[PDB]
């Protein structure tokens, strides 16, 4: 279930581990672009 | 006005050049895990712009 347009939900995340390489690379994703960062960092 | 798009630059590449090295390849190279061969569908780029 997703936040709707005009009912957004921006979750703050900290002091943890995440794999942005997987988040980026998986074939299930339709599109991806970064702004000053790279998913290969994590 | 239409733009002098006859001049090109490398937008995406896999490795750094050595001094005075030139690389004129038009091969599509992968950015991520998908082979993405002959396409720009997902996780790759045509390196020139």
């Amino acid at each position: 279930r997703f936040a709707s347009v005009y009912a957004w939900n921006r979750k703050r995340i900290s002091n943890c581990v995440a794999d942005y390489s997987v988040l980026y690379n998986s074939a299930s994703f339709s599109t991806f672009k970064c702004y000053g960062v790279s998913p290969t960092k994590l | 006005v239409g733009g002098n798009y006859n001049y090109l630059y490398r937008l995406f590449r896999k490795s750094n050049l050595k001094p005075f090295e030139r690389d004129i390849s038009t091969e599509i190279y992968q950015a991520g895990s998908t082979p993405c061969n002959g396409v720009e569908g997902f996780n790759c780029y045509f390196p020139l712009q």
